[PDB]
DNA sequence: ATGACCATGATTACGAATTGC
DNA sequence: GCACGAATTAAGCAATTCGTAATCATGGTCAT
């Protein structure tokens, strides 16, 4: 902000997580898709009126979540 | 174009009329009539209301897909 | 106080324009007394030109003063 | 390195289908590479599990390399894309006009091109055979 | 393979300037901030006009990714 | 007698307003 | 219009459809 104030340029990564990634690992990353824990949800819910995503009135019946580990 | 004309009329009407979703069926609901510039769709669902008032079926509401003959 | 005709229409944004694609934004940015020449997009109405804001020098359209006193 | 994965699966399923034999040895095999003559001779007598074996890792490594590819191929598609957007970093009006521009003349330029070759070779005379055209294909 | 969170593979903007910036830093070099121009809409896709006929014998061809070329 | 004219339905154009990639 | 933030680009015809007009095809009863 206080050398925008002033106008010169402000070079280098603005999003710092990037600048993390690039400084923590540089070499070519290696990974195994054993470990990546990925879900899968669904839902189904009991209720006479048509549901409604903001109101979450009913209560929840069904739920079904899968693993991948 | 002949033989399917033939074959077209004898098919059920239930796997020929247009599928078509309906949706701001209010606007257009006069007195259960068709209103002004009313699509294809929503005239069809108010001529179904009007054809289901007396029965105490299942009406059709703003965002129900319909199939219109 | 840099007026003129018709000036943040087709003066201002074409000088700004100039300079920035010829001697680049550290020039461009050289007219205020501060260093900080931002541009503002929008000219709401019809969304079709942009205003330009030299922080330091009040730009003052004539053509608005006429159109307005 | 997709077409080795392929034509290695190629071979260790005609290895399957002919020869066999019992080898309860299971060395190492290398990757990313095809198999030297030599070995996939000596073990050509697998029977069925161990070339199962060998098929599954084939096969995970064609589906990587496939998985490589599309990320290369969604890259290059997405630059221009990218190039236009004014939040991009390094955005420049006169770059993406150039592209667009570049790229009409260059389609209008050789559709002009096959015009005069085809009516050269036919004889004839200012017949467009352009049928239909896109930015790119023809 | 471009050193980023997962979500922004969702947004291509992010996936080509944590590309670009890691291929830049690589050689050590300096990535500019990022500044601030107009939405402007500019030339196209451009498509041919194609008679409404009749085509009996006809070939086709294509340009290998042509904007990156 | 015999159309002839006024009155009564199709037919197509245009205008105005609404989505779709 | 009031800083601060995701950047999938709005708009062109595509295509629809209803109101109304112009116009046309034709009948009801008439001057004969």
């Amino acid at each position: 902000k206080r050398m925008e104030d002033i106008g010169l340029e402000a070079l280098g990564m603005n999003d710092f997580k990037l600048a993390y990634i690039s400084d923590t690992y540089g070499s070519e990353i290696v990974y195994d898709r054993k470990f990546v824990r990925v879900a899968n949800c669904d839902i189904e819910v009991t209720g006479d009126k048509f549901p409604d995503p903001m109101k979450a009135e009913y209560e929840i019946d069904a739920i079904t979540h899968y693993d991948s580990i | 174009y002949k033989n399917f004309e033939k074959e077209y009329r004898q098919l059920d009407y239930k796997v020929i009329a247009e599928v078509k979703t309906a949706n701001d069926i209010a606007k257009y609901d006069d007195k259960g009539w068709p209103g002004f510039k009313c699509p294809f769709h929503i005239r069809g669902v108010l001529t179904y209301r009007r054809a289901v008032s007396g029965l105490g079926v299942a009406p059709i509401l703003d965002g129900n897909k319909v199939m219109v003959l | 106080i840099f007026t003129g005709w018709n000036i943040e229409g087709f003066a201002v944004p074409y000088i700004m324009n100039r300079v920035k694609m010829i001697l680049g934004e550290r020039s461009m940015k050289r007219f205020s007394p501060i260093g900080r020449v931002k541009s503002k997009l929008i000219q709401n109405m019809y969304g079709s030109k942009e205003i330009y804001s030299i922080d330091g020098v009040s730009i003052l359209d004539y053509l608005d003063l006429y159109k307005k006193f | 390195k997709m077409f080795a994965e392929e034509m290695n699966a190629e071979a260790i399923k005609k290895i399957i289908m002919k020869g066999a034999g019992s080898c309860s040895t299971k060395p190492e095999v290398e990757r990313y590479v095809k198999f030297s003559d030599d070995f996939l001779n000596e073990l050509s007598n697998y029977t069925e599990s161990v070339l199962n074996s060998l098929i599954e890792e084939c096969e995970k490594a064609a589906t990587l390399a496939n998985t490589n590819q599309l990320n290369r191929k969604i890259l290059i598609n997405s630059l221009y894309g990218a190039l236009g957007n004014i939040h991009f970093r390094y955005y420049d009006l006169r770059n993406a006009t150039a592209i667009t521009i570049f790229g009409q003349v260059g389609i209008q330029w050789i559709a002009r091109k096959i015009n005069e070759y085809l009516n050269k070779v036919c004889g004839t005379n200012d017949e467009d055979f352009i049928a239909a055209g896109d930015t790119d294909s023809v | 393979y471009a050193k980023m969170p997962f979500s922004g593979v969702m947004s291509p903007i992010k996936t080509w300037d944590a590309i670009i910036f890691n291929s830049l830093k690589g050689e050590h070099k300096v990535i500019p901030q990022q500044g601030s121009h107009v939405k402007q809409s500019f030339p196209g896709a451009f498509v041919f006009e194609p008679k409404p006929i009749a085509r009996r014998y006809i070939m086709s061809f294509d340009l290998t990714s042509l904007y990156p070329s």
